[PDB]
């Protein structure tokens, strides 16, 4: 009947499912970025 | 706060969800079959229902061998665990103690049987079955059997063999002998004749006959002891712990039901369906929300409250059954009189039968819950029996009077002579009288089916059943243009011609494919006609059926008459039982005429819902 | 009524979750850190040795 309940969970739902695709995405790029960079200094530091 | 979910119909959408918001439950959304997809049990969740279902059903195993099975409503909330460590001991304990049995109770059954023949079997080639140079083959014969086996024997193995019988009380049973290696001759003999080896089962069969002889003597004396042992172990484990296994099973089988509400509700199989919350405290207060008259009422109040078509109350049916009910009760000297003494056995308590224990504590033939049950029922049939000692009376006054009829009160000789009910005038009065309820029901019925129509919303049904109730008043018309003849009935013999029209004036109106039909339409009005008349006449032939019964049946009545008729009336009580009850069911057949033919009433050909039969059995 | 506060529920696992792996985005940088340190600490004294070795040939030449 009321077609108002099922619609309005489903579509809050669906956003935090989205919001844990987000920070789990914007994590890993990241700790591969400080991985790169850190054994960057690591070739910068040994060679010197 | 506590989440519940919540089915129903879709006809009834609005007084479920009325109803369940009044309850305790409060914040009902709808919900839609789309929605309840993607709701079905994990995989975690069939687990635990696979689960619950063993121990529902491992109960109802160790419950009916240990004894009796009985369901109660008491459970008793425990867990997965819990329940499961309580079943394990007890169904092993029992399975063994069962086996026992068995094994004791197939042993004595063969021993029983045939101890006497191995014993004469032995005894006959004592220590000479245990001999290489000697074989023995043991057989059963009977009288008719031993000449021709002795015959055949004797023409095949020449004489240099061995038969001996000896006796048992009744046939022989028959030892033959005969040498090693002359083996295949000797059974080729048997053969022929058409008789064969005895062997037994197992390692008696196989024993030499003086060993299987005296084993069988000591399992025949030793199983009835040990049998009895057995038996009184297991007697004590159900007796102690019967009640642990039915509290297991009412839990268990709850869990299951939840579980399954969940995965039906879940593939959307309810076509209504709402989602709500309850705290924790209105969590139970959800689940939470003279006699002959009042009674039945209280409890038809359940049906009041739940409606399924354009019917109206299944009430109107109770005190239409009262008076036509008591009325087949008419008797005053052995009939009525007898019944009344019927009524304290059913509201009371006998143990003058078996199946039946004390009603008082709910023992009876039917289930121990079923009684408890049909307590209300013996009530209704105790009124029965209260108002019928009275309405004996009122046939009383057709019978007895000191002037009017020519039988008095009590004559001194022995009560009632010839009854005085055979006046012609009598008879059809009370005939007449008994028929203008039955008119009265059929314009009751025919106009409730009106109103259906009218509010459910469907002209067909309005148009179809205003038309039929044309016709009673024709019918009534004629009848009076011969109760009456000229002398009365002369007003409506011209009404008569007109209500011929209406019969069909308005059933036409929703055309309809079958003219003929309103034939049968006309038999329903008939019938309530009959049945009225048949209620009152073939009541009031039970009465005169108990003149040669307790009445005077005997010489021209005297002194003895009264202890010498008690030899027919005794034989006469079943046959006369048989025949009234017969009338006792006339009153709901009248019912079945109108109510599954929905006038005013729910049925109409099948659909869920009870005959009125049914729900009056508890009521 | 839980509606909104139904989605709160799940956020809660879903950040459950969310930081045991941010649980482990610390452990992986760890011994990541460990690894990187110990690349130098070989660094450190293979050069020691090659100085070491480097100073004696030289003064065995003079």
């Amino acid at each position: 009947g009321l077609i108002k309940s099922l619609a309005e969970k489903e579509k809050q739902l669906l956003e935090r499912l989205e919001a844990a695709k987000k920070e789990a995405e914007e994590r890993v790029k990241r700790a591969e970025a400080e991985a790169k960079a850190l054994l960057e200094e690591a070739e910068a530091k040994a060679k010197a | 706060m506590e989440k519940l979910v919540l089915a129903g119909p879709k006809g009834r959408a609005k007084e479920l969800l009325q109803s369940l918001q009044q309850a305790g439950v409060v914040h009902l959304e709808t919900l839609r079959p789309e929605a309840l997809s993607a709701y079905q049990l994990s995989p975690e969740e069939r687990a635990e229902l696979r689960r619950w279902e063993a121990v529902s059903a491992g109960a109802e195993h160790t419950l009916s061998l240990l004894g009796l099975e009985a369901e109660p409503a008491r459970p008793f909330p425990e867990g997965l665990e819990a329940a499961e460590k309580a079943l394990s001991p007890i169904q092993a304990h029992a399975e063994g103690l069962t086996r026992q049995k068995q094994e004791l109770e197939e042993e004595l059954a063969l021993a029983q049987a045939y101890l006497e023949p191995l014993e004469r079997l032995a005894a006959l080639a004592h220590g000479l079955d245990k001999s290489p140079f000697l074989r023995v083959i043991p057989f059963l014969l009977t009288e008719k059997e031993l000449p021709l086996v002795e015959e055949a024997l004797r023409k095949a193995l020449e004489d240099r063999y061995l038969l001996a019988h000896e006796a048992y009380a009744g046939g022989v049973p028959a030892l033959v002998v005969v040498h090693r290696k002359e083996v295949d001759q000797a059974k080729a003999a048997l053969s022929r004749a058409g008789v064969a080896e005895l062997r037994l089962p197992g390692a008696l069969g196989e024993l030499p006959l003086s060993e299987a002889a005296r084993r069988l003597k000591e399992r025949a004396e030793a199983a009835p002891r040990e049998l009895s042992e057995v038996r009184q172990h297991l007697a004590k484990l159900a007796r102690e712990s019967a009640s642990t296994l039915q509290s297991l099973w009412t839990r268990a089988q709850d869990e299951v039901a939840r579980l399954k509400a969940l995965e039906e509700l879940a593939s959307g199989r309810f076509g209504f369906a709402l989602l709500g919350y309850v705290p924790v405290k209105a969590k139970p207060k959800v689940e939470e929300a003279n006699p002959p008259w009042v009674k039945p009422f209280e409890l038809l109040v359940s049906f009041l409250n739940t409606p399924k078509y354009g019917t109206f109350d299944p009430t109107p049916v109770v005190p239409i059954f009262f008076p036509f009910w008591f009325g087949m009760i008419v008797g005053d000297i052995g009939y009525a009189l007898l019944f009344y003494l019927v009524g304290r056995w059913l509201s009371g308590y006998v143990k003058r039968n078996e199946p039946l224990v004390i009603d008082l504590f709910a023992l009876k033939l039917k289930p121990p819950v079923l009684a408890k049950l049909v307590y209300i029922l013996n009530w209704m049939v105790f009124w029965t029996v209260v108002w019928g000692l009275i309405y004996g009376e009122f046939f009383g006054t057709f019978l007895e009077h000191l002037g009017v009829f020519g039988t008095p009160e009590h004559p001194g000789l022995i009560p009632i002579l010839i009854h005085r009910i055979d006046t012609a005038k009598t008879a059809n009065l009370l005939i007449l009288l008994s028929v203008a309820f039955g008119v009265v029901m059929v314009f009751a019925g025919l106009i409730l089916r009106a109103y259906l129509g009218l509010k459910h919303r469907h002209m067909a049904h309005f148009w179809e059943g205003v038309g039929y109730l044309g016709g009673l008043l024709g019918i009534l018309a004629l009848a009076a243009s011969y109760l009456g003849n000229l002398q009365a009935g002369w007003l409506s013999a011209l009404m008569y011609l007109g209500f011929g029209v209406f019969l069909l004036s308005v059933v036409m109106s929703s055309i309809w494919l079958m003219i003929p039909e309103i034939f049968t339409q006309a038999g329903h009005i008939l019938s309530h006609i009959r049945i009225y008349a048949v209620g009152a006449a073939g009541g009031i032939l039970a009465g005169l059926l108990t003149d040669v019964g307790f009445a005077m049946a005997e010489r021209l009545g005297l002194i003895g008459v009264l202890l010498g008729i008690v030899v027919a009336g005794v034989l006469h009580l079943l046959i006369l039982l048989l025949t009234t009850l017969g009338h006792m069911l006339q009153p709901i057949r009248l019912i079945w005429v109108e109510f599954f033919t929905k006038f005013g009433f729910y049925e109409e050909n099948g659909r869920p819902y009870r005959p009125f039969k049914s729900v009056r059995e508890t009521q | 009524k839980l509606e909104a506060i139904l989605s709160q529920e799940v956020e809660a696992e879903i950040q459950a979750l969310l930081q045991e792996a941010e649980a482990k985005a610390e452990a992986v940088k760890r011994e990541a850190e460990e690894k990187a340190k110990a690349l130098l600490q070989a660094r450190e004294r293979a050069l020691e040795a090659q100085y070491r070795a480097a100073l004696r040939r030289a003064e065995s030449a003079g």
